[PDB]
């Protein structure tokens, strides 16, 4: 499939900002998604973006604060994290797959990066 | 405007199917933004739902709730929960066609339902849009409301996990250095089956799809070589970590005897089924 690796995690205060990237090593035909796992919880959907960037979906709880984007030429996706709230703390995963409309679309997973608010 | 619809039930196959793709497609005008499907099922029924992925044209912003549709349903129609937690022994499969971009969710109700339950599934195309004849048309939402009746009879078979005691007749928590053989005799129209830890090795492969033929020196044979009047189902690893297999005979004439084993480095657990057409269970 696709090898994924994330980066960019950090500590911040309520209102701070951070920017994750995810690198693939065929990325340009996959949907990408970001997922958040707080301690003791499952990997919860944060955002997804179609291969073209034309279709983007956000969890209802991060609308307006996060922005997903991607750079197919450079095989990189990004999550821009603004207005960080304390609930946002946890591990952030990037994932890729042919589709992103249900969890089973995501066949490739990164290793997570910590985000502490 | 919330519409209503039904899921077709094939009486012969005991299969309910809900047809939602054309209902939520964004390329055709509809008067309902949300359609409600209600279906009532019982033990051993199957529910099949074909649904799109967002690679499919006119479903580009489609999504499902619960997002992990394979594992979860909406309990009391609102909160996600693992279907195993409300319908223990449930089997789901979730198959994706890489070419048509259509998926098939299938839910088998286990052979015994210990408690009456309700749950729902949502297929939400409301964010997808198509420009058709200079009109921007949006997709719709289908919600399926499922009610399952109490299950009539415990399974006459072998829970080697100690966690499905409410589902099977024989149930014992597994202890190290065990050599347990669970003997079962069944007549027609009677469920058998077993539960093991999924990290145990199940022999022969995908039992009961292949079984040891007792009447031929425990040769490995496909179940279809021994009978063609039998229904079966299997899950290798459910979200709780357990393997289950189910089997039932319908109008089978030949007396059959077969077995399967779940083994580890500590213990052996054997299920031996004697099917007797003339047997009447007490
Ligand atoms: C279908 O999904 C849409 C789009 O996400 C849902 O509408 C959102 O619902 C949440 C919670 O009710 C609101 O906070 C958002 O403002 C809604 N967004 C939009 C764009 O309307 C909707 O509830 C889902 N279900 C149905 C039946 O439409
Ligand atoms: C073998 C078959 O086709 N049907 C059998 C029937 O012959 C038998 O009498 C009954 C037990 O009462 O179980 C069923
Ligand atoms: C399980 O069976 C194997 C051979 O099938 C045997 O070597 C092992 O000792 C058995 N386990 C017991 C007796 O607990």
């Amino acid at each position: 499939q696709v090898q994924l690796q994330e980066s960019g995690g950090g500590l911040v205060q309520a209102g701070g900002s951070l920017r994750l990237s995810c690198a693939a090593s065929t990325f340009s035909s996959y949907a990408m998604g970001w997922f958040h796992q707080a301690p003791g919880k499952e990997r919860e959907f944060v955002a997804s973006i179609s291969w073209s960037g034309g279709s983007i979906r956000y969890a209802d709880s991060v609308k307006g604060r996060f922005t997903v984007s991607r750079d197919n030429a450079k095989n990189t996706a990004y999550l821009q994290m603004n207005s960080l709230k304390p609930e946002d703390t946890g591990v952030y995963y990037c994932a890729a797959g042919p589709y992103s409309s249900d969890y089973g679309g995501f066949g490739s997973w990164g290793q997570g990066t910590q985000v502490t608010v | 405007t919330i519409g209503k619809d039904i899921c077709k039930y094939d009486v012969t196959t005991k299969v309910a199917t809900c047809e939602i793709i054309d209902t939520i497609d964004s390329s055709v005008l509809k008067e309902h933004h949300t359609v409600h499907y209600s279906i009532t099922l019982s033990r051993w029924d199957k529910l099949i739902i074909k649904y799109p992925t967002n690679e499919k044209t006119h479903f580009e912003n489609f999504f499902v709730n619960p997002f992990n549709l394979k594992d979860k349903v909406l309990y009391n129609y609102n909160k996600p929960i693992n279907i195993e937690h409300i319908l223990p022994g449930a089997i789901t499969t979730d198959i994706y066609d890489t070419r048509t971009k259509i998926k098939q969710y299938i839910l088998r109700i286990p052979p015994y339902v210990h408690k009456d339950i309700h749950f729902s599934l949502e297929f939400n195309n409301s964010l997808s849009l198509t420009k058709q004849n200079q009109n921007i048309i949006y997709g719709n939402v289908a919600k399926i409301f499922i009610h399952i009746n109490q299950g009539y009879k415990e399974i006459h078979g072998c829970d080697f996990t100690g966690k499905y005691s409410h589902l099977f007749t024989y149930s014992k928590k597994p202890l190290p250095n065990d050599d347990d053989i669970c003997n079962v005799t069944i007549g027609n129209n009677t469920f058998s089956g077993f539960a093991c830890l999924s990290h145990f090795e199940l022999k022969p492969n995908n039992c009961f799809s292949s079984v040891y033929d007792y009447n031929e020196a425990n040769k490995v044979k496909k179940l279809f070589d021994l009978s063609t009047k039998v229904e079966l189902d299997h899950i290798k690893q459910n979200t709780s970590g357990y393997t289950l297999s189910y089997i039932i005979f319908n109008k089978e004439s030949t007396k059959l005897k077969f077995s399967c084993t779940c083994s580890s480095n500590y213990s052996n657990y054997t299920i031996r089924i004697t099917f007797d057409p003339n047997y009447i269970i007490p």
